[PDB]
Order: structure tokens, then C-alpha cells, then sequence
RNA sequence: CGAUCCUUCCCAGUAAAACGCGGCGUGUUCGAAUUCUGAUCGCUUUUACGCGAGAAAGGGGGACCACCCUCUAAGCCUAAG
RNA sequence: UCCAUGGAUCUCCGAUCGGGAAACCGUAUCCAAGCUCCGUGGCUAGUCUGCGCUCUUUGGACUUUGAAAACUUAGCGAACUGAAACAUCUAAGUAGCUAAAGGAAGGGAAAUCAACCGAGACCCCGUUAGUAGCGGCGAGCGAGAGCGGAUUUGGGAUUUGAAGAAAAAAAAAAAAAAUUUUUUUUAAAAAAUUUUUUUUUUUAAAAAAAAAAAAAAAAAAAAAAAAAAAAAAAAAAUUUUUU
């Protein structure tokens, strides 16, 4: 039943992530790049918009 | 261009022993290298001087309060 | 062209295929260089990178071109190390001359250059020289005295030194009889 | 101001382990010792904090370890289930100069038996005298706790057989960890000949030795020699223990005995604190499966007067629909209060439930007052719950909330359900009839292309009263619309309501809508 | 055998810039940007390194600036067509 | 004769042990181990030991990679010719020479495009389009994005549980409004299994004691052994057991 929707294991993993930016934050007074690049995070809210 | 060295000794002009300088780089890379008058101002030469020389300066203090 | 391939042939050959797992195949890949080094002068020396290019050269009226070639700001300097305490004499550009400032002498470049970034073999084997050297100082410690202790040092010293004097008059007088 | 160890282990939180940072520790230190850095490992805020400063301290040469040091890193690498690293530390100690001592192997053993791999505990209790390490008291003890939890019970006769060889007396610890394994392992006359031999020594048993007699015989579903016992615990002028009386309304949970647990309840007076969390977390199964009410709502309201969170947090849900099943409506509101002020997020199914039972009983108002609440609190649209909302609890109340008034909201709730997994035809068929009926048609069409992009399948009256309140509202034009919608879709309507479309079109001046619709029943041939 | 992490990497002589060429790269010079126990301000605690608040980094989008949008360089690996 | 499989023999150059006018010349490598034969030396002279080579076996010491068309990636890089002459330009990064790598190589999951709407790694085929752009704005050179196809793929760094005086909340009392507002007091009650051997008890039935293991291969490597019944070998009391 994972394969209905490959994409729960990675938008789980990145959740926490995907609260502080679109590209990066701020952290300990420096910027710090996001965990996921723009592009795959732009698949990933494809996947979780084309469900609804 | 100018690099800052440690000195490991006294030297007339530029200061006292275990003080950051700026140099030439020629300066010290053709003189004061080789003798070892100045090391690179980086962290382990930095802690190697620093700590050398309170070793040696804490000898010589106690010798010479007694 | 694929130097990094023609080098890991030599480096497989010489340490023996069986001693490596994949994993440090992967590994070993990510370590030898793979940079476009062609002109056979910058494999004997300390470069940085630079290399010969080749272009043209346009006249200002006519705008006619020639073939022409920019060449590296090559020194064939002795830079001090450390760790050795000797000179060593290397063929280096200026650029590497500035890049060897900036990280404290020649042992700090070759201890802080990645393996993929020596550019050569000879620069794999001074920098594996180099890592040993500095790992076999490592592992070790000196001990300082007391100026009293330096005191009694110093009488010992002169006590041999004058033992070995006089041993050698008396070499010259038995030699002599 | 502050001391040395709180900044280090803020250093060590807050960036990356790098040499820098190394050399910034470095320097901030001005003395090293021994207790230095046992503070700094008790005080790190994770695991590898205290593994990097601990190996990075004794191979900088900043200092050498002793005991303690080795001792705590090896309690805490073990405790977090690094087995490998604790081992391999420990193995590094005869050549550090750091003598062995027997407390670190027990450690280590208990670090092997909370991962269920009893098997190295066993083997590491062999090979400590092959190391030449004293092997006396504790390590017994702590080998029987680690294997007998697993099970081994001949193997624990075989080991407390060297246990008594070899000249060490066994202490009542001993005894009651073999003792509490062969009651697990369903061996009553091994236990009770293991008692005898318990009573041969003569030391005398305590409360918890009574104890777990009681929680053997409670598992043996044997409840008159648990009381039995407990009348002996009497007689032995001891002091009843809170856990006595719990695995005593364990047992009397067996089948019926609440009232018993009550009973002895008020018997607490002798004994002095009362309100043990494991108590409420155990007595609720038994009068939910039961089905007993009155005496439950009194101590549920106690549990909160003392401050007591039970042990499953699904507990709370369970008496939820078995008192709701009962009828009393009005402490479901106390029970999801008493959810709210506790620890406990409210989840959708805590909500779902009661507003089902509400439904079923004549209480709109206040379904209505909790599901605003509901909405407003977006607790649908939260993904940490596990309990969702059934479609026994929003079935009916769309189908109110559309018939009897206001779709906007029923819209809103079900919008905020098809984000989560919903797409119930029931539901989505109840808004087009409440939007419908409510003079809002475009809705009804919205809802129909919701249908027809989510790949839900469409009704044919659903077509039908959309194109009625079209014509009632005066717009034949959408009606038309609607018309082709449906034809597009597969369905076919009847001449009745073609012939009030064209009407609808003719005397509204739309004579060439009214030839289309002449043409489609021409295709359709529908009179 | 034993629950397996103990390090190729410290990461700027880099991006950009001037002149010369060129297949956006390269020769000679030269050279940044936010944090290195983050800082600033307010709060109780009543004499914390807690709690909150705000602003802070770069590339590109046919010179350049502002705004907006988009991306995160300065060595990760990768089938098939 | 012939066929299939497995064997024995198996000159030389190219060529790699050294030299060399290719198909020839010279070549017991060197050094540890343990074994029959061989020969010589020494004792108090018997299953006495101690020195050697030659050649045999197992190792480890020097060093011998190595060819190959096209494709690929790099380095260097023309001129004729066209411009109706010719010098920028063109031919053309072509011809050629050179180096390295692989069965493919290379590229590759955005510091990419778009235009305020959005797309979503890389390569190949079609189209936009001989258009935009470059250019003695001459001759000529000549995109990208998008769209249609082919293949359809992303993985890793990378994630984390955070193991159990004052402010707030919940109980009991009190007043008021049509449930609400305010004040007063407060070791254990979870940890799940099987085989084999021996000796007993008990009404062949099933449980009691004390002895050996496996419920590990999570992670990878090393070694022994590859399914029923029978023949031989070794051990033991030809025969049994194992192999
Ligand atoms: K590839
Ligand atoms: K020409
Ligand atoms: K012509
Ligand atoms: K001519
Ligand atoms: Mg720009
Ligand atoms: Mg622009
Ligand atoms: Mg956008
Ligand atoms: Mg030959
Ligand atoms: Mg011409
Ligand atoms: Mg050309
Ligand atoms: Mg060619
Ligand atoms: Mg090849
Ligand atoms: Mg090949
Ligand atoms: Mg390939
Ligand atoms: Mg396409």
C-alpha cells in the first residue's frame, strides 16, 4: 500500500524541515542552505497537491 | 600583501617574543622561516608558542621571585 | 584525459587488487586526481592547477591572428618546511607561492590540500610523506627541566666535551709514540 | 555566573564537531581533571556529544581517564543501546592501565539484556573469570534478570546451582528475581520448591517478595490464594505496599471484581499514599468491559483532583465509547475537558464519536457548538493523530446540517475531510441537496465538478434537482448547462424535465438554447 | 567472529574584478559576503545564557540600480534512451 | 577414416632475462624451509651425530603488461578554397599529428529556465527556423527556451526518541445570570521457546530432577559439508558406528 503514494516516507522526513524556508534559514546567526533543493521540494508539493 | 607571524624571540624593530606581527612576505618566508625568529600565525603554532613559552616563562618567574 | 583512471590502474597494480574492498575502491576513485594535466613540466612541479594555454594573437590595425601561448609564472623557488627542517627545492608558480602564504608554509599545504587537489603523483607522495611525518610527531612529547637541572646538563656536557679533548690529545701523544 | 560544563556541552549542541570548535574547548579549559569531565558527559544534551568529547579528550592527550569515567560512559552507551561501543571501550582498558572491576560487566550485561540479546550476557557471564575478574553477588543476580525476563528457567536452576557451589550466600534479591521468573514461565511447583529452599536459609520475605507471589497466582488465574496470601501478609505485621493492592485489582479484574477493588480502596487509610498512577491505569479495562458507570465517573473526576496522567493514553477513548454507549452524555463533555487540561491533544476520533452519539440522541446544538470548536481548532488537518474521524460520525450530521439549514459549514467540514483521505459519495451527494435546497445551485455544480475531477462516479438525480433550482431561480441558461453536463457525463434525463428546460428557454427570449436542447433530444430520442 | 560509528577532507586564495585570449573557460595580477561560546533589545527569574521579538548571506533574470521572482557555486554517486 | 569431451607432446621472431643486421647469440636467479639417494669427518662405536651439492617440493625476493579498426574524451592545429582580387571573415576546431580510457565513453538530478502565470536531471530524434542573433552588418555563420517523441529514476549527506515565592490547570465549598462568571482550601503492579541425553515418581499414559546446546548470520567474510538405501576405508567391541 506504499506505492499508492511513494512520496508519505519523504514529505514525513522533510516536514519538520519545510517549516523554516523555502531555500534556507537562519541558523546560529549564519544562513544555512534547506535540507531539500528547490526542485525535488517542488515535486514533492506537486505529489502532495495533485492528492488534494 | 602583508602575513602575520608569531615572534619566537625579540627582534629590534618589529617586537617581543610570542607577539603577532605583520611582516613582508618575503620578509619572512626568506629570513625569518628558515631561523625560526617567527612562525605562521595559525592555531597550532599559536598554541605551541603560547603554551611553550608560559612553560618557560613560569620557570624562569619562579627561579627569579625566590 | 582520464587521468584519474590511467593513475588508479597504477595505484591498484602497485598495492594488489585483492587488498581493496569496493567501498574503498569508491573511496580511493574520490581521492586520485583527475585534473587536465598535460604539459610534462607541471607533473614535476607544484602548479596549483595552472597550466599552458594557447590562443591568439590579433594585431591592432589588420586584426590578424597568430598563434601565440600564455605561459605559468614558474619559480624554481626553496620553500622551508617543518617537518623536515630542510629546504626543499620545487618548480612552483607564483600562484601556489601565495596559496602555500595563505596556508603557513609548504608542510600546512600539503596538510591541508585534499589528495584530488595535488594534481600529480609526485604531489600524492609528498603529501602521504608529509601526513606520516607529521602523524609520527603525533604520537610524541618533550619533556623541560628545571634551571638547576639545566645547570647540572650543562656541567655534564662540559664534563664530556673536556673527556673527549683530552681522550683525543692523548689519541695524538700515544699515536705520536 | 557559570560554570565550565553547561558552555562546553552549549558548544557541543550547538556546532558541528570540527576542529575549530575543538580548539575553542581547547582553549576555554584552563584545568583538566577527572570531574570536569564526568560533568561534561553527565550534563551532554546527546549521546555522541559525550562519545566525541570522550574520545577526543584521551586522544589529544589532554588527559587520561580513570574508573568513573569509563564507568559512566559505558552506563550511558549501554542505556541508549550502543552495545558495540561500550564493548569496545572496556576492551581498551587493561592497556590504558585502568584496572577492570566487576560493576562495569554488570552494566555491560544489563545493556545486552534490555536489547533482548541475552545470549552475549550469558556468554559474557562465562568469559569473566576467564578475563580473571570476581564474579560474586551482583552479577548472578543481574544474569538471572536479564535471561529469566527472556525465560530461561532450567538454565536459571543450572546457574543458581554454581550460584550456591561456589560458596556465595544468596540474598533475597536473588531469590525474588528467580522466584518472579518461574511464576512468569508458568511453573508453580518449581517456584514453590524454590520458596522452600528460600525458607531453608531463613531469611524473612517483605513486600515485595509477597508481591510477587500475588502477581504469580494473579497470572494463574487463582485470586483465593492471592487473598489467602495477602491474609499471611497480614499476619506478618508488614506494611501494605501500594503495588500489593494494584496487582490485587489486576486480579480482581480477571472477570467481575470491581467492587472488590473498591473495597479495599478505603483500606489505603492504613497505609498512607493512596493515588499510584498505575491504579487508574489499570482499573478502567474491567468496568469498560463490564459495562459499571457510577463509581467511575467519582474517580475519574479523583485522578485529575491528584494530578495523575494513566500509563496508555488510549484508555481515555476506550471509556469514551463505553460511556457514551451508556447514555451519560454529559460527562463525555468533563472526560473531553479532562483530555484538554491533562497532557492529552484531542484527536479527530475523540471528537467523531461523541458528535455520533450526540446525533443519535436528539442534541444537535451542542454537535454543532463541538464541531465549530472542531473546525476551528483544525484538528482534521493534523497529522501526529492516529484516530480519524469515522464516517459513522460525519455521515449523519452532513445529512442534518444539509437538510435542516446551513451548508456553508457542512462544506467547510468536509472541504477540511478531503484533505485528510475522504471522498464519500453519501456526503458529497447530502451538499448537493443542502446547497441545492438553500438557493446556492452554483455549489451543487461546484461540488459536481469536485465529483468529476477527483474520479468520483455521479449520480443522475444529483443532475436533476441542480437543473430544477436553475429553472426555479430563473436562469435557464445554466439549466442548459447542467443539461450538457449531464449528457457529457452519460446520463439521460426525462421528457418532463425537458420540456420545463425548453419552456424555461422559450419564454425567456433563448430561442437558439432551445434549439439545442431540441437537438440533443433529437439524439437522444427521449419525445 | 559477534549488533560494527571511530573519519580522503580543516573546506576562500573561492565567487567577483583589471588587462590579454577564448568553445561562460583560461594566462598574469588581485580578491569578498552572514555565525564561529552568535550578537542586539525586552522580560521575569529578582539577580540564568532561559523565554520572546526584530533585522542580518550569496548567484542569476542582455550594461546598471531598486523591487519582485527563482536558484544555493566554490567535486557526491547514478540505470536506460 | 570421422565426431564429442578430456589428456600427452607442443621449435622460433614479434617479446618482456641480457645483447641484436627480426626469426639469432649468451643465460644452473636468489634464498629460507624438509626429504630419498650421493661424499667426507669424528666419537668413549651404536637405530651415534655434523658439514656439504644436485635436483625435487612449498613458499617469498627482483621485475614482465602488451598490443588491436572505428566510436569516446583531451592536447596542438593547417592550407587550398569562398568572399568573383584580398588582409577581418570563410574553409574549420575540419585534415593531420599526439595522449589516455571503456565496452561504450561523456553528461546528469538546477547558484537551470521562465515571467508574476508556471516548468522541473541528463543525452538522442522532430519542430520552432535558415527565424532571433553574429558578421569588411559583405560573403557567410547560425541558437536557446517552449512544444511533440524516445528513455522514463532517482539515491546519499539527512534528521531524533528527546527513556520515567509567582504563573497555569483540575477537584470541594460559596454567590449570581439564562451551562457560564467570581472568591476561598488542596527490586514487581509489561517482558513467551525448542531439541537432545540420563535418572526417578506417578495411572504403555505425563511430568519431576540435573547435563549439553540452539531461538545470532542485524553486518560481512572465512571454513566443513551438498538428499533415501546400500558397497569400501578408519576408529572401537572381519562386524558395528561414523566418514
Ligand atoms: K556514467
Ligand atoms: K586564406
Ligand atoms: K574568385
Ligand atoms: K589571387
Ligand atoms: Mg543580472
Ligand atoms: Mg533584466
Ligand atoms: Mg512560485
Ligand atoms: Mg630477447
Ligand atoms: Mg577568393
Ligand atoms: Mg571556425
Ligand atoms: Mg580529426
Ligand atoms: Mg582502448
Ligand atoms: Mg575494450
Ligand atoms: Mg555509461
Ligand atoms: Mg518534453
Amino acid at each position: 500500500t506504499a506505492v499508492q503514494h511513494p512520496w508519505r516516507a519523504k514529505l514525513d522526513k522533510y516536514r519538520t524541515e519545510l517549516t523554516k524556508g523555502v531555500w534556507g534559514y537562519w541558523e546560529m546567526g549564519a544562513w544555512k542552505p534547506l535540507g531539500i533543493s528547490a526542485r525535488r521540494r517542488a515535486m514533492l508539493r506537486k505529489e502532495v497537491l495533485t492528492a488534494g | 600583501r602583508k602575513l602575520e607571524v608569531i615572534l619566537t624571540t625579540g627582534i629590534e624593530k618589529l617586537g617581543k617574543g610570542g607577539e603577532t606581527v605583520k611582516v613582508a612576505p618575503g620578509y619572512f618566508r626568506n629570513h625569518l622561516m628558515p631561523k625560526l625568529l617567527a612562525v605562521p600565525n595559525i592555531d597550532k603554532y599559536a598554541h605551541l608558542i603560547r603554551e611553550q613559552r608560559k612553560m618557560r616563562n613560569y620557570e624562569e618567574k619562579e627561579e627569579v621571585k625566590v | 584525459a582520464f587521468r584519474g583512471k590511467e593513475m588508479m590502474k597504477k595505484l591498484v597494480k602497485k598495492v594488489g587488487a585483492e587488498t581493496l574492498t569496493p567501498e574503498l575502491k569508491g573511496k580511493l576513485k574520490a581521492c586520485v586526481p583527475d585534473s587536465k594535466v598535460v604539459m610534462g613540466r607541471a607533473k614535476r612541479g607544484l602548479y596549483a592547477g595552472r597550466h599552458i594555454q594557447y590562443g591568439n594573437r590579433v594585431s591592432e590595425d589588420g586584426g590578424n591572428k597568430s598563434r601565440r601561448c600564455w605561459k605559468p609564472n614558474v619559480q624554481e623557488k626553496r620553500l622551508f618546511s617543518y617537518i623536515f627542517d630542510r629546504h626543499i627545492k620545487v618548480k612552483v608558480t607564483t600562484h601556489a607561492l601565495r596559496c602555500i602564504d595563505k596556508a603557513g608554509g609548504i608542510d600546512e599545504y600539503l596538510l591541508k590540500t585534499p589528495y584530488q587537489k595535488m594534481d600529480t603523483e609526485m604531489g600524492l607522495f609528498w603529501k602521504t610523506k608529509v601526513e606520516q611525518r607529521y602523524a609520527e610527531l603525533g604520537q610524541m612529547e618533550v619533556a623541560f627541566f628545571n634551571a638547576e637541572d639545566e645547570a647540572k646538563f650543562e656541567q655534564g656536557f662540559k664534563d664530556l666535551n673536556i673527556a673527549k679533548k683530552d681522550a683525543r690529545r692523548e689519541a695524538r701523544k700515544e699515536a705520536r709514540r | 555566573h557559570e560554570k565550565l560544563e553547561d558552555t562546553i556541552c552549549r558548544m557541543m549542541d550547538n556546532r558541528e564537531w570540527t576542529t575549530r570548535l575543538q580548539n575553542s574547548i581547547r582553549d576555554l579549559i584552563p584545568e583538566w581533571d577527572h570531574s570536569l569531565v564526568y560533568n561534561v558527559l553527565h550534563g551532554a544534551k546527546k549521546l555522541d556529544h559525550a562519545l566525541q568529547f570522550f574520545r577526543w579528550s584521551e586522544r589529544s592527550g589532554l588527559i587520561r581517564h580513570d574508573r568513573d569515567t569509563h564507568m559512566k560512559m559505558i552506563e550511558m552507551l549501554g542505556q541508549g543501546q550502543k552495545l558495540n561501543h561500550a564493548r569496545c571501550i572496556l576492551l581498551d582498558m587493561p592497556e590504558k592501565g585502568v584496572p577492570w572491576d566487576e560493576d562495569m560487566f554488570k552494566i555491560l550485561i544489563e545493556s545486552y539484556g534490555k536489547a533482548g540479546i541475552v545470549q552475549e550476557s550469558v556468554k559474557i557471564f562465562q568469559k569473566m573469570k576467564e578475563l580473571g575478574v570476581e564474579r560474586t553477588v551482583k552479577s548472578y543476580d543481574t544474569l538471572f534478570k536479564v535471561i529469566l525476563r527472556r525465560g530461561r528457567y532450567m538454565m536459571a536452576k543450572r546457574y543458581f546451582n554454581k550460584m550456591v557451589s561456589e560458596g556465595v550466600e544468596p540474598t533475597r534479591h536473588t531469590y525474588n528475581l528467580m522466584l518472579w521468573g518461574f511464576f512468569l514461565c508458568l511453573r508453580l511447583e518449581t517456584a514453590l520448591r524454590f520458596y522452600d529452599d528460600m525458607i531453608s536459609r531463613g531469611i524473612s520475605p517483605d513486600v515485595v517478595t509477597y508481591n510477587t507471589m500475588i502477581n504469580g497466582y494473579c497470572r494463574f488465574k487463582k485470586m483465593d490464594e492471592a487473598e489467602k496470601l495477602f491474609v499471611e501478609m497480614k499476619g506478618k505485621n508488614i506494611e501494605p505496599s501500594v503495588v500489593s493492592y494494584t496487582t490485587m485489582i489486576k486480579g480482581y479484574v480477571s472477570v467481575e471484581r470491581v467492587d472488590d477493588g473498591l473495597r479495599i480502596f478505603e483500606e489505603m487509610r492504613s497505609f498512607g499514599i493512596e493515588a499510584n498512577a498505575t491504579t487508574y491505569s489499570t482499573l478502567l479495562p474491567g468496568l469498560c468491559d463490564a459495562g459499571k458507570m457510577v463509581e467511575a465517573r467519582n474517580v475519574l473526576k479523583s485522578m485529575m483532583a491528584k494530578h495523575i496522567a494513566p500509563n496508555d493514553n488510549s484508555i481515555f477513548l476506550k471509556l469514551l465509547v463505553s460511556q457514551s454507549k451508556a447514555g451519560d452524555m454529559a460527562a463525555a463533555t468533563e472526560v473531553l475537558k479532562a483530555m484538554a487540561t491533562l497532557n492529552v491533544p484531542a484527536e479527530a476520533g475523540h471528537y467523531g464519536v461523541l458528535i455520533e452519539n450526540q446525533c443519535k440522541a436528539n442534541a444537535y446544538n451542542r454537535a454543532i457548538k463541538l464541531l465549530d470548536v472542531l473546525v476551528e481548532k483544525e484538528i482534521i488537518l493534523r497529522h501526529q493523530d492516529t484516530l480519524e474521524m469515522e464516517p459513522s460520525a460525519y455521515n449523519p450530521i452532513i445529512e442534518y446540517l444539509c437538510n435542516n439549514g446551513q451548508t456553508s459549514k457542512a462544506e467547510v467540514l468536509f472541504r477540511q475531510l478531503m484533505k485528510r483521505g475522504v471522498q464519500d459519495q453519501d456526503a458529497l451527494n447530502n451538499l448537493i441537496s443542502g446547497h441545492a435546497k438553500e438557493g446556492n445551485p452554483d455549489a451543487s455544480y461546484e461540488i459536481l465538478k469536485i465529483m468529476s475531477r477527483r474520479g468520483v462516479p455521479r449520480e443522475a438525480n444529483a443532475y436533476e434537482l441542480l437543473i430544477k433550482s436553475y429553472m426555479s431561480k430563473g436562469e435557464p441558461g445554466d439549466a442548459k448547462t447542467a443539461l450538457d453536463s449531464m449528457i457529457e457525463d452519460g446520463h439521460v434525463p426525462d421528457s418532463t424535465l425537458f420540456r420545463s428546460v425548453i419552456e424555461s428557454l422559450f419564454e425567456d427570449g433563448r430561442v437558439q438554447t432551445a434549439s439545442r436542447v431540441m437537438m440533443i433530444m433529437i439524439d437522444k430520442n427521449v419525445g
